[PDB]
């Protein structure tokens, strides 16, 4: 609303009362939320981050062990004295005291600012929490009325839900803030910010129930995936747990039922499961050797944390990166093939080349024991009748349409060579195989449509030579079989 | 609740059924049609290639007369770098 | 117990609901692929017999060439026994 | 969203027929993927109907060629798109093109002596293909009952498609009756499960269930109304001697008060 004008009010934030925690968060919330003209400017800011990100960690570690804060019997809560000092003392004389003490009667470590993040006691790895958008109606049903409701939908009568909802308001106005530059701000670098994700992330998941409102793991999973949406830079910092974690969070949406286990989203309810792909593709752009190098020690089928990632994969159970694959196979297809113009796709057209872009790049991760084919009567590839559409769309927003369809014919192509040469090196299977990849009506652009695209838009050169080098490979097939 | 269970699947099946009769029609017919086309293609370009065959063993015959009096494809660039 | 008439009933129900479902799946599927495999088999033939055609006449195109010291085909073949 | 389709998640599976069930709309969705891909599939089937030419055994639109052509391609007549198609290929095989636009290819007298009255000898180009397409479409295409036929051709699949696409669509409403039918069942199941729930909880121990059912209620209507922090604590007693936040609470008011 009006009134609340400050910006220091982070100081009372870092101060460790209830009291200060609830004026500023609520009252700064509700700033964050307001647009017309408000923002969040950056001169001085970063303590507020700071602040933020120690409160969100020591509240959820009590939390997780299961003890309020805020209330004790101790207070102020270290030495009180007026002793024998003026300025300057403790040396020699000291030990008098000593010889003092011996005849009236006739050093230690500090710990570091945060508390671990993992490796805690109590929060031991059990696998719960990896179900889908389906908890929505969990989530009515909890939310549903009934004469247990126990959504005390007012203050906090008792401390616990008071924690929860804390949590929950710091998670929102985290998000608000997230959507300018000033990402910058938050670029990577607040290892606050970093270790709050982390430990945040291990809880969700991994979740001994001290949570009250399923709603409330909503709210924390969605708001969370979209401030990861406003990151484009650096993350994966003692990666290997948190990369896993980021590959669970966006894996929670899209309807799950080898082959693939995921029906296509129908896009007309959900706009996370864009975002989950959104973030799987920009925060893992960076090719540096860390990101895409902790995914590939993820195709693997202190010290002690290398114990709990292990302890994960066989906790979820072979391999798993196919569930990836799948779920990016969402939002694509069977509705703008399905519709009636292809004017509506240009909308989640803009969205979909992200997809089609992470989706080779993971093919460039998969050149050892696996069974992998992923074009057995599940998808086919409508991918070539998507290309004659951009294409005659061409000939008839904008920016994306050519390296859409580009990439398009890149992915088949590629995905076809790595199947065979890969089933090839293992030679597990008979070589019908071939005979299996000839039988695909959704496959090999007819030669007809090769030629003649060969003469009427002449400026897709590069396009051209991608049919090329697919008719290519197809021909060779054909004659190679026999 | 089992009575609602059962209605739904009634109604499942309702759905099942007249997708079959969908399914068995149209798809049938696509498929006959299909393999007409197909065979007609086949057959047409058998003779096309048997025509084709004939005329190269014609013009077999013709050059290597021409030749001599200076598959098979084979002999005949044979014969014909020999010259 | 004509509860469980009927409770066995659905099952069986839902069971040959099933089987003809994906028989019938995989019938269209074969079928599908067999017409494919055919198709792309009489396209290369076609490319291969064009191919050859197109091969023969370069040959007797070097062979006309050599005689320097279907219509046209008889009409080169005739002009090659004259010279002779 | 989600709600509107299903809400299955858990029920105690009483009877648990709803994975059966499950597994009907599971492969509805797989027969929903089937026709709609089937649809994509007989208009790629047509696709290449309109534009081939090929069929001449079962106005006459062969028309015959030229010398030259003969000579090309060995063939004496049919239509030009089979001549330009070969041509094409021709110049793929040959490889006679270039790629720096690429139609430009390098004249041979393969081909040279297709047009050589304009003195093209004097100049063996690499020159646009597309110039040699406007040269031979009537340049050398000359000429020197089964009117049926035009019926039995690219028109069938068309039509077929249509009335498939019309029954379909013929079907459609009575299915979205039935979904309609499917929401309705679905929330009469959906309030029954939670009498059930009540009944049960009720049938555990009467007295804690009852206790708390009628707290609910009470503090339902407090809600829907104004709320009031706390309906007890005026006896202190309790909420003084245990609880001490009183304390430094008031300490802060009485700073300010």
């Amino acid at each position: 609303e009006l009134g609340a004008i400050n910006l220091h009010a982070l100081s009372m934030s870092l101060q460790s009362k209830n009291l200060g925690e609830i004026n500023t968060a609520l009252n700064t919330l509700l700033v964050t939320s307001a647009d017309s003209n408000l923002k969040i400017s950056l001169v001085k800011y970063p303590e507020l981050l700071d602040s933020l990100a120690i409160l969100g960690m020591n509240l959820l570690s009590n939390l997780s062990q299961n003890v309020v804060p805020y209330h004790r019997n101790t207070s102020d809560y270290y030495y009180e004295d007026a002793g024998s000092n003026q300025y300057y003392v403790t040396q020699h004389d000291k030990m008098v005291d000593k010889i003092f003490e011996k005849v009236n009667n006739n050093v230690k470590q500090w710990d570091l600012l945060p508390e671990p993040i993992r490796f805690l006691p109590n929060q031991f790895p059990l696998k719960i929490h990896r179900t889908p958008y389906l908890t929505s109606l969990k989530k009515i049903k909890d939310e549903i009325d009934d004469p247990f409701t126990k959504i005390n939908t007012r203050g906090a009568e008792d401390p616990k839900v008071l924690i929860n909802d804390q949590l929950s308001t710091i998670s929102m106005i985290l998000r608000n803030i997230s959507f300018s530059d000033n990402n910058s701000r938050i670029m990577s670098r607040n290892f606050y910010l970093k270790r709050f994700i982390s430990d945040l992330l291990w809880l969700v998941l991994i979740h001994p129930e001290n949570f009250t409102c399923n709603r409330k793991i909503l709210n924390f999973k969605k708001d969370l995936v979209i401030v990861l949406s406003n990151i484009s830079h650096l993350l994966e910092i003692a990666s290997s747990i948190d990369c896993l974690l980021i590959l669970i969070l966006v894996i929670s949406f899209g309807q799950p039922k080898e082959s693939l286990t995921f029906n296509e989203f129908q896009l007309q309810w959900g706009k996370y499961q864009t975002f989950g792909v959104d973030i799987l593709a920009k925060l893992f752009s960076l090719e540096k050797p860390n990101l895409n190098y902790f995914k590939s020690i993820l195709l693997n089928k202190n010290h002690k944390d290398k114990k709990l990632l292990r302890r994960l994969l066989n906790l979820y159970n072979h391999n798993l990166l196919n569930d990836v694959v799948s779920f990016l196979f969402s939002a694509i297809p069977l509705q703008q093939v399905l519709s009636q113009s292809a004017d509506p796709s240009l909308l989640i057209d803009q969205f979909s080349p992200v997809i089609s872009q992470s989706l080779t790049s993971i093919l460039v991760i998969v050149q050892l024991p696996f069974v992998w084919l992923s074009s057995e009567e599940n998808i086919g590839s409508g991918l070539l009748k998507l290309s004659e559409i951009i294409l005659n769309i061409n000939n008839s927003y904008s920016k994306v349409l050519l390296p859409s369809i580009n990439i398009s014919c890149v992915q088949l192509i590629k995905c076809l060579v790595e199947k065979s040469i890969c089933f090839e090196n293992c030679l597990n299977n008979d070589p019908e195989i071939l005979k299996k990849i000839a039988s695909i009506p959704n496959l090999f652009p007819t030669d007809l449509e090769i030629f003649q695209l060969f003469t009427n838009p002449s400026v897709d050169i590069q396009i051209i030579n991608q049919y090329q080098l697919l008719y290519n490979l197809k021909n060779d097939i054909l004659t190679n079989l026999e | 609740f089992l009575t609602n269970e059962l209605i739904r699947l009634q109604m499942e099946k309702l759905d099942a059924k007249l997708n079959h009769l969908k399914k068995l029609e149209k798809f049938m017919e696509l498929e006959r049609k299909t393999l007409e086309r197909q065979q007609e293609n086949l057959l047409i370009q058998r003779l096309n290639f048997n025509q084709n065959s004939s005329k190269i063993v014609n013009v077999l015959s013709k050059c290597l007369n021409l030749i001599s009096d200076s598959s098979q494809i084979d002999h005949f660039k044979s014969m014909l770098s020999k010259p | 117990f004509l509860t469980n008439e009927l409770i066995r009933l659905q099952m069986e129900k839902l069971d040959a609901k099933l089987n003809h479902l994906k028989k019938l799946e995989k019938f269209m599927e074969l079928e599908r692929k067999t017409l494919e495999r055919q198709q792309e088999n009489l396209l290369i033939q076609r490319l291969n017999f064009n191919q050859n055609s197109s091969k023969i006449v370069n040959v007797l195109s070097k062979c006309l060439n050599l005689i320097s010291d279907i219509r046209s085909q008889i009409d080169h073949f005739k002009s090659m026994l004259s010279k002779p | 969203a989600e709600l509107i389709p299903e809400l299955y998640s858990f029920q105690q599976l009483v009877d648990s027929e709803k994975r059966l069930d499950h597994f009907i709309h599971l492969r509805n969705l797989h027969m929903k993927r089937m026709v709609a891909q089937w649809e994509r599939s007989k208009l790629s089937q047509e696709f290449l109907y309109p534009h081939l030419n090929f069929p001449n055994v079962k106005e006459e639109p062969f028309m015959s060629y030229s010398p030259q052509l003969t000579a090309i391609i060995g063939l004496k007549s049919g239509t030009s798109h089979d001549a330009i198609f070969s041509i094409y290929k021709y110049i793929h095989l040959n490889e006679l093109l270039t790629n720096d636009q690429v139609s430009i290819v390098k004249l041979d007298t393969q081909l040279i002596t297709l047009l050589p009255s304009s003195l093209k000898e004097s100049s063996p180009d690499t020159m646009k293909l597309t110039d040699l397409l406007s040269l031979i479409n009537s340049t050398h295409l000359l000429p020197l009952l089964k009117f049926n036929n035009t019926q039995r051709e690219s028109q069938i699949g068309a039509a077929e498609l249509n009335e498939n696409a019309r029954e379909l669509e013929q079907i459609k409403p009575k299915i979205a009756l039935q979904d309609k039918e499917i929401t309705s069942v679905l929330s009469n199941l959906h309030e029954s499960n939670k009498r059930y729930r009540f009944f049960k909880k009720i049938s555990e121990d009467p007295v804690k269930a009852l206790n708390e059912c009628i707290a609910s209620t009470s503090n339902a209507l407090k809600v829907l109304s104004g709320d009031e922090g706390y309906n007890e604590d005026m006896v202190r007693r309790a909420n003084f001697y245990k609880e001490n936040e009183a304390m430094l609470r008031e300490n802060i008011e009485v700073i300010l008060s």
